[PDB]
């Protein structure tokens, strides 16, 4: 639709791609598996990337010259989901990565000599500290904001 | 289309507001004072401002652009004339 | 300057502190009043080369010396020859 | 062996005909 | 004559050199 | 053991090179060195760079003199088609006798090297014509050229003044400069291009006889002075117009009107000059400015002072930030470099896709060895601009006297600003690498599809709000019409921003997921140059591992082992490290322009567009293909038409090289063997007595960091010199 | 490129590395998140030990790759 051009309901360019090369995967009149049993070019990786047919999904995917797909996402006519559904998907991972980065970190400095109780780990990835993760509804998005990390502690 | 001399007529509307001062009080320059020969020392430096001297003719020689500006420009420049032409002179409108 | 690299500290006590640096520093110059008393940060010091050995041990709380000379003899680098 | 001041002589004179003719030729064979 | 226009390049790139490498062997003496 | 440099005194008794050495790297130093005093240095620098401009008009007077009676020029001004032009005649007796291989080149007798420089059509491009009619050049230039060393003498000497404290002005001049200098500069310029220039472009010649005979017109400058201006735009060019020769030449100067040319790309005669003309009011209305005696306009303080926008009642001064620019010079030098350093891109970047000259690009080499030695510099200011601002904060600078300031504040909140910054270039590092392996371990492994390339949205963005009618595509209110300008239209935007698409030289070139990576890993160049050069600076003062670095700042390079370890922790090794950066942006940057005009020539452009989507292919085609011509010619076959340029290149990979002995050598393993090597000599015969005046040793602890560098860079930016040039000559394109 | 990282090891400072990973250290305690294991810059001569040994796994395995690849196919 934008800049390049459509996405697989037609796209020429592409359609070539999928064809020469590939198939020249084939290329090997025979060689040897006439009903043999390992040397599995044959039985997909094509038919792997290949069966992905006029089928991919459909996806939209907009495909310039050479028919190689562009990336747009702008949040339109299809483009949605290339950066935002796996973009928060990159945020809420980390971020509780490090949300207990900040935690199994931030329950030592206490007690008796805490010098490199980290160089072992006290809990195995913190395993105890460990869902506060999923277990953030909303979390430093106000608790960080407000108290603990507080201005104070700034 | 372009009042060209919309604008020309519009920038000696303000450096008339030039013509100002070599006339009216004493000296060029208010006199050099600082020019050459070197502050004081000043220093940091240095002087002066003053946000209280932006009147003495805002009102008088505001006038000053509709002078040529007004009957000078659009309206045939000084039709007046006659004071020695012969070798030659005139100057003839080109409007 | 021509050797001015500060080492000093505030305690200029030298035992199990600092003594390494070939001839440079003949100190123990005890200053009125320092606890274990003794003080400054050099003696005569147009003799020997640029060495931070000067501190690397008995502290400078601050800096520590290095090369800071310019001005520089020879005597003042091994070569001279 | 009369040295009491020369050797500026000797490098515009030497250095003058090791150079002016030794560079210039009168019929190329080229570079 | 005919063709004869070299002495820029020595007089420059040969002999002012050596005048130099002389000469401002003033850094070390004169 | 005696006394000499004519300066310094810890360096002049010094028994060792060194005595040498660094004589020859602390001349330039004034601001203390033995020999000074603040009226000492300014005036110190003054007659100094008075042997500046001086040493400009020696440079241009033989660029005008190695053209004049040889080097084609009543030839390429009887139409410059791109066959080789000529800059001066290459004369070594090493040469063969393929002296008679080109090299050796066309219309010219013995062998020479032809204009990459643009001059060729610039004293072109303003008339300046006739193989009679020219030969003045130096003859001007020069007997200019040496005044520019008079001053130098007559204001050294006492006497009639050189002036001493009138070097803390500013308001007087630069209320000055920006209007009798650049203003009437312009203007000036303005007069020429239109009275002799103009005429000598589209019209006919001037003869060097009448200059009140010749009249643009039949009557005059008219009305003019009678606000009537417009008639001058009407009828003006034409474009049936074979350019320089009239006939569909028309005589009305000034336009903004019909543009573009098969014959000749630039930018049309007069605009350039009512240009030229209309800024030259700005600068004069600027100039004037500030006070300068006579009590009116304004003082440089009481404007800052408590001027301030958002300061007022947030917390944060303004005090004399005047009288420590002022009372800084090196502030001075770093406000003035940069400026400097970003519009010699501008000027460079503008040069492009807006040449001003009579045929260029459509010349296309010229055009490519000319973008770049004003890439190079300008990123090798820049550098030097955030050089002289980490020295300010050293030798000059004071804390009691900029505090609660807004210069402090900035030194004050200072760990974030690196941080911050440092925070760009991680994120800007590693993701610019995913992408470009992953569209490495893509193909290779088969798979040209799975390859990730984003298109370059918010850049083509730019341009559909321009010109690049490119296919279609409203936009909501803009559509490609119903709203259209409506308050803009057949005034202004005519033919010209119309360039569109246009592949041959449209300006704008089409943009796509080739350039949405170079364009972030030019991103990740100045970021990271500057993360290195804004810490350089931003404690040339000390910190925590050395806290007190300073009465020197600068170059102290080096400290002694223990505390953590410390080393390269002076500003100018950060400068010094600084220069890699400058020395790697400013090549992706240029190495990307050309691979793009390459391929955007004497053939495609598919090229750059699915083979910059990654990195092995930047290697392969480019680097490794557009090469070939120069190398096989040094040919096991005989020199054939390069052989400067190869030996170049491969002088380019030896300066280079042999930097890392300096880089990786550290004085201590020179130095001791040195102490063996200097027992011969003094132990064997037919060598002993024999005396040297300065005491053998291996290279300062700073100075080899430099060498290996101003080594590193040659080598390198001679390479590149010899690359592009090796092969944009040749091409194919 | 690992060989093109060397010189990074190679020709650099080391208190320089410091005054950069305070700036960090810094930025680092505001969230309230490095101090414990004081976070330190590379040996001076562990430094040198990340040259060299990268300057040679990079400039090495580039040819170990040039060659294999002319001699696999024609030769
Ligand atoms: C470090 C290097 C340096 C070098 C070696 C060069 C070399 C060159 N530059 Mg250049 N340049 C540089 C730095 C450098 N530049 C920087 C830092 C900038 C940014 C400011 C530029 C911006 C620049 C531009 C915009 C251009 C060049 C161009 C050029 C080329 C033209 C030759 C020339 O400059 O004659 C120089 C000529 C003179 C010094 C004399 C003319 C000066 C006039 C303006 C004086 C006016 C004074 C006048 C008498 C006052 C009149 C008063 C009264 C009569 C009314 C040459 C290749 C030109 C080009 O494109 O070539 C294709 C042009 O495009 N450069
Ligand atoms: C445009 C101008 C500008 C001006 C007016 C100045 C002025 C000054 N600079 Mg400076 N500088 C600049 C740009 C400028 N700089 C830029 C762009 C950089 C880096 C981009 C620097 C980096 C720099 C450093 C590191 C220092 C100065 C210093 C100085 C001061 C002493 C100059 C000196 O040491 O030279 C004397 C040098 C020589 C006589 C020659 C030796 C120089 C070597 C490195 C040659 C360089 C490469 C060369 C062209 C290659 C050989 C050619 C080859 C074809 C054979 C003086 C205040 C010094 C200073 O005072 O700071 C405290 C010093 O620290 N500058
Ligand atoms: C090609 C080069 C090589 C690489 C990879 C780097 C990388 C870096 N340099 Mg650097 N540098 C180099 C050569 C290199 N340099 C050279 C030759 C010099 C001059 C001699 C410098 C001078 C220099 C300076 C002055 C600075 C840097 C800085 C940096 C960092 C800037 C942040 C960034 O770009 O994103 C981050 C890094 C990358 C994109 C590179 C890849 C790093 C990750 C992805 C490693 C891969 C992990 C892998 C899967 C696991 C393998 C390890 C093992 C388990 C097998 C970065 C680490 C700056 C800095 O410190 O930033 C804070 C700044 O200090 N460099
Ligand atoms: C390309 C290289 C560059 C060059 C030219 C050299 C040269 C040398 N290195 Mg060396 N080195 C380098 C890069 C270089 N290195 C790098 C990058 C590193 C580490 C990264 C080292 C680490 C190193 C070490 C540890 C040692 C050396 C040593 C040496 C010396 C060995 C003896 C010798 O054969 O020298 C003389 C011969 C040459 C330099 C090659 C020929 C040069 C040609 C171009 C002839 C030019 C002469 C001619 C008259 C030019 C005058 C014309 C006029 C216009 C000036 C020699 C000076 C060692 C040494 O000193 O032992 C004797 C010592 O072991 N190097
Ligand atoms: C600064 C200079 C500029 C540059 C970069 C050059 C460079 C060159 N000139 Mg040259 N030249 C110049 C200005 C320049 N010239 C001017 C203004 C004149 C008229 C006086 C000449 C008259 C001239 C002649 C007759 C010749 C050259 C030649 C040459 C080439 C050999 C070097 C030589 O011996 O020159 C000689 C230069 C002069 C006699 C000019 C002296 C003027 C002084 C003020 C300049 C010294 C500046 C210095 C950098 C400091 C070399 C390419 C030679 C050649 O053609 O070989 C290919 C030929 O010998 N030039
Ligand atoms: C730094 C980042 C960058 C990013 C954003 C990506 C992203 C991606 N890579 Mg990838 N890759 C990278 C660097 C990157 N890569 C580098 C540096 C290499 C070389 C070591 C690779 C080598 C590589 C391979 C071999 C493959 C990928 C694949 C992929 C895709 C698979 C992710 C997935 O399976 O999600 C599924 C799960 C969720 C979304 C949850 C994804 C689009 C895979 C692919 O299928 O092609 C695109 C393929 O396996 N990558
Ligand atoms: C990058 C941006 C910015 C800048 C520097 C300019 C600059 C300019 N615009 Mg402009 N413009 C902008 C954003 C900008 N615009 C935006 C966002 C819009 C959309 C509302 C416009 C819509 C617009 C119109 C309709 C016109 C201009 C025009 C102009 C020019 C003359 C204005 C004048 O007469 O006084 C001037 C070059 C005028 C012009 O000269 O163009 C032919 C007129 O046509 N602009
Ligand atoms: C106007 C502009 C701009 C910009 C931007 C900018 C405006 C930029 C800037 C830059 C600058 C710089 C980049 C500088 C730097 C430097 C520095 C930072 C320095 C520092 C220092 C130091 C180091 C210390 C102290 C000293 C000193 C200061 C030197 C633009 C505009 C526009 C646009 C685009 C859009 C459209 C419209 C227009 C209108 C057309
Ligand atoms: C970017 C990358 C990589 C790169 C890489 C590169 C870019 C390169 C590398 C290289 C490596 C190497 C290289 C290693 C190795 C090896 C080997 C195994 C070797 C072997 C050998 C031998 C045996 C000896 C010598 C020779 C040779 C070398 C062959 C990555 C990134 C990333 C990211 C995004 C984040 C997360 C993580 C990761 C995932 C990681
Ligand atoms: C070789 C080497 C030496 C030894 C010093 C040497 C080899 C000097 C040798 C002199 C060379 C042969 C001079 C040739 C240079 C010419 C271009 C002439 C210079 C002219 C100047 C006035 C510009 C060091 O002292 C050193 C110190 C710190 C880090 C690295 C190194 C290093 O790599
Ligand atoms: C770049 C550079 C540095 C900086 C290099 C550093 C700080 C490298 C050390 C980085 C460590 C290896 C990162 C380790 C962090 C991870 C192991 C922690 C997370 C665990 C994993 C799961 C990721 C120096 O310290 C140095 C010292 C001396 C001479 C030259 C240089 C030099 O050139
Ligand atoms: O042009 C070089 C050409 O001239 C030389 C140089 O010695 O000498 C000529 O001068 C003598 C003097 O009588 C002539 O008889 C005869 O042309 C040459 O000897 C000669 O070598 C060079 O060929
Ligand atoms: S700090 Fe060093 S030498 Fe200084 S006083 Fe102590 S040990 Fe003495
Ligand atoms: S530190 Fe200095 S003074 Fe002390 S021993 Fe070393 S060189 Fe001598």
């Amino acid at each position: 639709d934008i800049a390049g051009l459509t996405p697989c309901k037609e796209s020429k360019q592409f359609a070539k791609r999928e064809k020469q090369a590939l198939k020249k995967l084939q290329a090997s009149l025979k060689l040897y598996a006439d009903d043999s049993a390992p040397a599995l070019a044959i039985k997909a990786t094509m038919e792997k990337t290949k069966k992905r047919f006029d089928n991919y999904g459909k996806y939209g995917l907009l495909c310039g010259s050479d028919g190689l797909p562009h990336l747009i996402v702008s949040g339109d006519q299809r483009h949605w989901g290339e950066f935002i559904t796996p973009g928060i998907l990159f945020l809420y991972i980390a971020g509780w990565i490090g949300w207990v980065g900040r935690s199994y970190l931030i329950a030592i400095r206490d007690e008796k000599k805490p010098t490199q109780k980290e160089i072992i780990i006290d809990v195995p990835l913190a395993s105890s500290l460990l869902f506060r993760g999923f277990s953030w509804p909303v979390a430093a998005y106000r608790e960080l904001l407000n108290g603990e990390l507080v201005d104070n502690n700034f | 289309p372009s009042l060209v001399i919309s604008l020309s007529t519009g920038l000696s509307l303000f450096l008339g507001r030039f013509v100002f001062f070599n006339f009216q009080r004493e000296n060029m320059a208010k006199q050099v004072p600082e020019q050459n020969g070197m502050s004081h020392f000043e220093a940091g430096d240095t002087r002066a401002k003053e946000y209280v001297s932006l009147l003495k003719s805002n009102d008088p020689v505001g006038f000053n652009i509709v002078d040529v500006l007004a009957w000078g420009s659009i309206g045939h420049i000084v039709a007046y004339y006659i004071l020695a032409t012969a070798s030659n002179g005139y100057d003839p409108s080109f409007f | 300057m021509s050797h001015s690299v500060k080492i000093y500290d505030t305690c200029i006590g030298c035992t199990q502190c600092v003594r390494a640096c070939p001839t440079d520093v003949l100190e123990m110059i005890p200053w009125g009043g320092c606890k274990a008393k003794q003080i400054a940060s050099a003696p005569r010091t147009e003799d020997c080369v640029g060495c931070k050995r000067c501190e690397s041990a008995c502290p400078t709380d601050f800096l520590s010396v290095r090369v800071y000379l310019w001005h520089e003899t020879t005597r003042s680098m091994g070569l001279a020859y | 062996t009369k040295r009491g001041l020369l050797l500026k002589f000797l490098i515009l004179g030497g250095g003058s005909l090791l150079t002016y003719v030794s560079a210039n030729a009168p019929q190329d064979v080229l570079p | 004559m005919i063709n004869l226009p070299s002495l820029f390049v020595p007089l420059v790139g040969l002999l002012f050199p050596a005048v130099a490498m002389a000469s401002l062997f003033l850094h070390v003496e004169k | 053991a005696l006394r000499i440099p004519r300066f310094s005194q810890g360096i002049a008794q010094d028994p060792t090179t060194r005595r040498i050495w660094f004589g020859i790297a602390t001349a330039h130093d004034f601001e203390s060195h033995d020999d000074i005093t603040e009226g000492r240095l300014y005036q110190n620098i003054f007659a100094s760079h008075f042997g500046q401009l001086a040493i400009i008009f020696l440079w241009t007077s033989g660029n005008l003199f190695h053209v004049a009676w040889q080097g084609n020029f009543e030839a390429w001004v009887q139409d410059p088609f791109h066959v080789r032009p000529i800059a001066h005649a290459i004369w070594d007796p090493h040469f063969g006798q393929p002296a008679v291989e080109a090299f050796t080149r066309g219309g010219a007798l013995g062998p020479v090297n032809n204009a990459y420089s643009g001059v060729y059509q610039w004293w072109y491009t303003i008339g300046l014509r006739t193989n009679e009619d020219l030969y003045t050049g130096a003859i001007f230039l020069l007997f200019l050229s040496f005044i520019s060393l008079l001053a130098g003498w007559l204001h050294l000497q006492p006497k009639w003044k050189p002036s001493v404290s009138w070097f803390k002005n500013a308001e007087s001049r630069l209320n000055h400069h920006l209007s009798g200098l650049f203003g009437v500069s312009s203007l000036a310029w303005a007069g020429h291009l239109v009275h002799v220039a103009i005429p000598g472009s589209r019209g006919e010649y001037v003869r060097w006889n009448n200059f009140l005979d010749v009249l643009p017109y039949p009557q005059g400058l008219g009305p003019l002075l009678t606000g009537q201006w417009n008639l001058y735009a009407q009828n003006p060019s034409s474009s049936n117009h074979l350019f320089g020769t009239t006939q569909g030449a028309g005589t009305a100067i000034l336009t903004i009107l019909g543009g573009f040319h098969p014959q000749t790309q630039s930018l049309w005669l007069t605009d350039v000059a009512h240009h030229h003309l209309a800024i030259a009011f700005l600068f004069l209305i600027g100039g004037l400015m500030y006070r300068t005696n006579f009590g009116i306009g304004h003082s440089i303080k009481y404007i800052l002072e408590a001027h301030i926008p958002p300061g007022g009642r947030l917390g944060r001064g303004h005090k004399g930030l005047y009288d420590t620019i002022n009372n800084s010079i090196h502030f001075q030098l770093g406000l003035a470099l940069a400026s400097l350093g970003v519009i010699t891109s501008l000027v460079a970047q503008h040069m492009y896709s807006l040449p001003a000259y009579a045929f260029i690009a459509q010349d296309f080499t010229t055009q490519a060895a000319l973008y770049t030695h004003h890439q190079y510099i300008a990123g090798f200011i820049m550098t030097g601009a955030f050089a002289h601002g980490p020295i300010f904060f050293i030798r000059d600078y004071n804390p009691e006297q900029n505090a609660d300031n807004v210069l402090a504040r900035m030194l004050e909140h200072k760990e974030a600003i690196i941080s911050h910054l440092s925070w760009a270039s991680l994120f800007l590092g590693f993701h610019t690498l995913g992408l470009y392996v992953h569209n490495d371990v893509m193909l290779a492994f088969g798979t040209p599809e799975k390859q990730i390339l984003i298109e370059p949205i918010f850049a083509q963005w730019i341009q559909s709000a321009h010109g690049k009618t490119t296919y279609g595509f409203d936009i909501p209110l803009s559509s490609t019409n119903g709203p259209a300008l409506n308050a803009g239209r057949n005034i202004w935007l005519p033919g010209w921003l119309n360039a569109i698409n246009e592949n041959s030289n449209s300006l704008f070139l089409t943009i796509g997921p080739g350039d949405f990576l170079v364009h972030h890993a030019i991103a990740l160049g100045l970021h990271t140059t500057t993360l290195i050069l804004v810490k350089g600076a931003l404690d040339a003062r000390g910190s925590k591992l050395m806290p007190d670095k300073k009465d020197f700042g600068y170059s102290f390079p080096c400290d002694g082992p223990g505390r953590g370890g410390t080393c390269d922790i002076s500003a100018w090794d950060d400068f010094y490290l600084a220069v890699f950066w400058m020395l790697n942006t400013i090549g992706w940057v240029t190495f990307y322009w050309h691979w793009k005009h390459i391929t955007l020539w004497r053939g495609n452009v598919s090229q750059f567009n699915e083979s910059s989507t990654y990195l092995m292919g930047w290697l392969r085609d480019y680097l490794w293909l557009n090469s070939s011509q120069l190398i096989n010619g040094i040919t096991p076959l005989v020199c054939n038409s390069l052989s400067v340029w190869a030996w170049m290149f491969l002088f380019g990979h030896l300066v280079w090289a042999t930097g890392f002995m300096f880089l990786i050598s550290w004085r201590g393993y020179w130095q001791e063997l040195i102490e063996t090597l200097a027992w011969a000599h003094e132990r064997t015969p037919l060598a002993n007595l024999i005396r040297w005046r300065d005491k053998p040793v291996a290279l300062s602890i700073v100075q080899a960091r430099l060498v290996g560098l101003v080594h590193f860079s040659v080598g390198y930016i001679f390479t590149y010199a010899a690359f592009l040039i090796a092969s944009t000559s040749g091409k194919f394109g | 490129f690992v060989w093109a990282f060397s010189l990074m090891f190679l020709f650099s400072g080391r208190g320089y590395w410091q005054e950069l990973i305070e700036s960090i250290v810094w930025a680092h305690n505001k969230l309230k998140v490095a101090p414990a294991t004081q976070p330190r810059a590379l040996s001076i001569v562990q430094g040198r030990a990340v040259g060299v040994t990268h300057y040679l796994l990079g400039g090495i395995a580039t040819t170990w790759a040039f060659f294999l690849a002319r001699i696999i196919a024609v030769g």
